[PDB]
């Protein structure tokens, strides 16, 4: 909702309630999963063609007891953008490699988990400064570019580590060395294609015995495709990595196979029925595992818009994934899930 | 009372003059819209610049000055220190040097520096430089000799901190000793301390771009770098310490005698060749038509071969005094047209890639000092007995 | 004629040399691939540095320069003004007034410039600077005396802009009255002007290496920083005025006599102590063996005790003629070793952690001066007289 | 082949040493090769005739 806009400055007071409900055998993620999302987004003209930015996005658990709180920041970054030439914004936002995968994150619940946040640069995460190129200085309508750089993000300080900190520290599954990435799309009418890369260094924290995955650098390639027009949306992506995919808490995958498929109709009384497909094919794993799946699944749901700020929702993961040895070993979801959402938005 | 430099300053100003020029370059046409958060990777722009020079023949209105300030100059502006104003044409260059020559069109009471020996200069002898540092004016700033090379730059704390690579250098005496240059191409702005040419050499490229048209140096016309360049290494290169062949220039005479890319020099006439820079160098201290015979690395690859004036030092609109980029072929052999344009105001009057001038419009043109010295003596009637090789036409 | 430096810049030159130093350090493992737009956050790799240095004992061929040079070399060259080139090992080095000395293997025929008296300086007086700003080679610079601290470092105008910290401060005599120094630490380059130890200060530290082996200066042994610290804050730290103690050093005196991390140091010796500064300046005015009471803050503690020498200032693989981490232990009572390393190549001796030797290979070994004097004489049978507290072994 | 297993031990082919590979590769291109046409020698072979 913008509830400010006067003497150039606009200011866009966002968020939601999702009234959520999980059923599973599965009793980690069965139950309660309410939750609300609350943001802003800001503007103000500065020239003609000089424009300043900023967004905040926080999300704030509702399914706990009063005695704890359990919320984050999703995105906190400042821009500025150039008419005809570019934009820059740096915080904490996403990733270019989500310019491509982002495509196929559109299920009503569940999706988008070939990869996760603070994950190198593949979805949110601290420090990113991003360069941003929309239709080739104003002269190829539809093409639009991004170069993305990601400060180290380390070990966590005051904990007697003797190296690689840094003032945000974190666990290893969420550290990062230096990265750097880049995208490109293309979308005319209806149609869209794209592609990305990025390359971080990994730290020490993280190439120890103590994960699988050791390596330099984690390295992710992707592809997608898109069409979007008359009351149909259909997208897929697919994407290589290389110490960059987490095997559930065990560590990273030597290598990964990802792919990601969305097909959705959108009928005019207001019913979106969506039908994907996920996996996550890793190879050369280490300890004995050698390939193994660690994503793959069905979804089958649909979405029931009342209008703009009202819907709902249920969403069916038909989870392909048997319970082995290896799955038990990095705690990775094999059962099915069933979720039922009610959400206001504004 | 209390000394002061302003007594030598006062016999020294007049001979310093500003420079404006104004010009225009190919620049890339912008991509919008504009993303400052996306980093990627023909027309002509008209821009400004303005440097120092120095008046080194009062009579003729010969104007010394940095080579990247009148580059691509198409109105060259002169204003003495007592304010007059006036034009000036281009009568010479060389970019290795960063050093150019000038003259003050209709030249009326003038005073012109006196060049002092460079040859007998010491590391603590006393420096004043004289340039325009920031556009806002003449001004000075003095020092000492910091390092005398040994080409024999001259270093000198007497620079300016953030500021374009002004122009005179002078001793004590207000005796010119070098140019101020710009070691940071195609910017202008020095890295900390201060680079001159010596008024020596200044003298020396300064008279062949009168009595020739351009300074005699000859090109071993190959390009290339060292041996850590990604293509040394994308290519892999066997025995790594001397110089990189990226590629043999056209028409040129490492092209012409034999060479081809890859090759990696380790000698010139004898002595070793450890990098492409002590190369550039040593190539640089032998006039056209010379010979000098070079090891090459294949498997154990020699040869040896006379080489032809370069190429960055040429003329373009200033031979004839009309308007519209030859330069010297040889020795005294005539004048050889280079690389015609797409505008083809030149080519348009018959003249092709590779056309000889001997005719002065009548007479012998060995050089283009003697041709330009036609081209503004009989304004009148114009047939340029040009010859490219065979035909030998005669256009207006 | 005109004057000039240059008549005593030749008097002065050939005591300057050029330093190149080879060598090498622990670096991170980088990991890959490169995210240019993911702002993150062992082997060995080897680097060159480059400095100048100023000839101090032409008999001995003791050159005295910048500890930030020579720090971690494995290789220091030394090539004279007048291009003879010889070989240098470290003799001594003390990182907080970065100074370092060095000596040429077999000096021949070498200057040593004269030292002036560093007290006699005054602010308007003339200062010259020599040194190797960007690699290119030996530059000098003139200015004046702009501060005399008042430790005295002085400070001068005669720097260079974005240059590394050179070496030589040179008065108009020719006498050496500073070396300058970079306090841009692990850096070299400057802030704007110029900081130099001054040369009675250079002539003392000096000394020290040579008749002891290191620097006496002893150290509190605690470590930490000012009050305004994330850990001051993260820590709540109560009456914000002294030194905060982030931690008290191992084996310490500080640590054996008393204290722990948190209290803050609000005097020493009766007299106030309101930062960290203060503190690390005033326990460098106090040699080992002695002893200083200070107070504490907790709740109000305080206490006295005595230090013994620092460990910033020590040796390596320069006692031992051959190769291979030692250092003084207070009075002339041996030279105790520290902590050994993973090559191993010392501790494969039989030398532990704490081991003393004060055993001259047969004699005594009251210092690393005397000990080093040793190893040099008789290279043939070495028998290491060392005691590490209880045992006393005899290793080759 | 199978005779000199047999009555040698071996088979009797000599090795020049080097190894190498065209003037395509990387590194023929990363150390940029004069005149291409022949064999790039990437190394020589220790203790070997070449």
């Amino acid at each position: 909702a913008e509830v400010y806009n006067k003497d150039g400055n606009k200011l866009d007071l966002y968020g939601k309630v999702d009234g959520l409900h999980y059923f599973s055998d599965n009793k980690d993620v069965d139950g309660d999963q309410t939750y609300m999302r609350l943001g802003f987004k800001g503007e103000t003209q500065v020239t003609d063609q000089l424009t300043g930015y900023g967004q905040w996005e926080y999300q704030i658990q509702g399914n706990s007891a009063e005695n704890e709180n359990n919320s984050w920041t999703r995105v906190a970054f400042a821009g500025l953008k150039f008419q005809d030439v570019g934009s820059f914004d740096y915080g904490r936002n996403y990733g270019v490699v989500y310019d491509v995968t982002s495509w196929t994150d559109v299920l009503p619940e569940f999706g988008g988990d070939t990869y996760g946040s603070d994950n190198f640069m593949q979805q949110r995460g601290n420090g990113f400064a991003t360069y941003r190129n929309t239709d080739f200085f104003g002269l190829v309508d539809g093409l639009n570019f991004a170069v993305q750089y990601q400060g180290k993000n380390g070990n966590p300080s005051g904990e007697g580590f003797t190296s690689g900190v840094t003032n945000n520290g974190r666990d290893a599954l969420r550290q990062n060395g230096d990265g750097v990435g880049g995208s490109i799309t293309y979308d005319y009418e209806g149609f869209g294609i794209g592609g990305a890369i990025s390359s971080s260094k990994r730290t020490d924290a993280q190439n120890t015995a103590a994960y699988i995955g050791n390596g330099d650098r984690a390295e992710t390639y992707t592809g997608g495709l898109k069409y979007d027009a008359n009351n149909i949306y259909l997208a897929a992506q697919y994407t290589q990595t290389y110490n960059a995919t987490r095997v559930g808490s065990l560590g990273w995958a030597n290598k990964a196979q990802n792919f990601e498929a969305v097909a959705q109709y959108q009928f005019d009384f207001g019913l979106r029925p969506s039908l994907a497909y996920l996996q996550s094919k890793g190879k050369n794993l280490g300890r004995g595992y050698d390939d193994e799946d660690i994503l793959k699944y069905v979804d089958v749901g649909a979405t029931y818009y009342f209008n703009k700020n009202m819907s709902t929702y249920v969403d069916y993961k038909i989870n392909l994934l048997d319970d082995n040895q290896f799955t038990r070993d990095a705690g990775i979801n094999t059962d099915n899930i069933v979720a039922l959402g009610l959400v206001y938005q504004f | 009372q209390m000394p002061s430099l302003a007594p030598m300053l006062e016999k020294v100003m007049p001979s310093v003059v500003s420079i404006n020029v104004e010009g225009s370059t190919t620049v890339n046409t912008p991509r919008m819209p504009r993303n400052f958060q996306q980093f990627f990777g023909g027309q002509q722009q008209k821009f400004m610049a303005l440097g120092s020079g120095v008046i080194i023949d009062a009579d003729k209105g010969y104007v010394v000055t940095n080579n990247h300030v009148v580059d691509n100059a198409t109105v060259i502006k002169v204003q003495l220190s007592d304010g007059r104003k006036f034009d000036a044409k281009m009568v010479g260059k060389d970019p290795r040097s960063d050093i150019a020559l000038i003259q003050i069109q209709n030249p009326k009471n003038l005073t012109a520096i006196k060049m002092a020996d460079s040859d007998a200069l010491r590391v603590g002898d006393y420096t004043v430089a004289i340039g325009n540092p920031f556009g806002l004016g003449e001004t000075v700033t003095s020092g000492i000799v910091s390092a005398l090379g040994r080409e024999n730059f001259i270093q000198t704390d007497a620079a300016i901190n953030r500021g374009n690579s002004g122009g005179a250098l002078v001793n004590l005496n207000g005796e010119l000793i070098g140019i101020n240059t710009a070691i940071l191409a195609p910017d202008g702005g020095n890295i900390g301390i201060g680079f001159a040419i010596p008024s020596n050499m200044v003298k020396n490229l300064t008279s062949q771009m009168v009595e020739y048209g351009q300074v005699k140096r000859g090109e071993l016309g190959i390009m290339g770098t060292e041996l850590n360049s990604e293509l040394a290494k994308a290519m892999k290169v066997d025995a790594q310490r001397g110089a990189f062949v990226s590629q043999v220039l056209p028409n040129s005479s490492a092209a012409k005698a034999g060479i081809k890319a890859g090759d990696v020099i380790t000698s010139l006439n004898g002595k070793p060749i450890s990098s492409f820079a002590a190369l550039r160098a040593q190539v640089g201290t032998m006039p056209v038509g010379s010979k000098l015979t070079l090891g090459l690395l294949r498997d154990g690859k020699q040869v040896n071969v006379n080489l032809e004036l370069q190429q960055s030092s040429q003329n373009q609109v200033d031979s004839s005094s009309i308007f519209n980029e030859m330069s010297n072929k040889g020795k005294d052999q005539g004048v050889v047209v280079n690389n015609v344009k797409t505008g083809t105001p030149a080519a348009q009057i018959g003249l092709k890639k590779g056309d000889v001038i001997i005719g002065a419009n009548q007479q012998a043109v060995k050089n283009i000092a003697e041709l330009r010295k036609v081209l503004d003596s009989k304004p009148s009637v114009l047939a340029l007995n040009i010859q490219r090789g065979d035909s030998t036409i005669y256009l207006l």
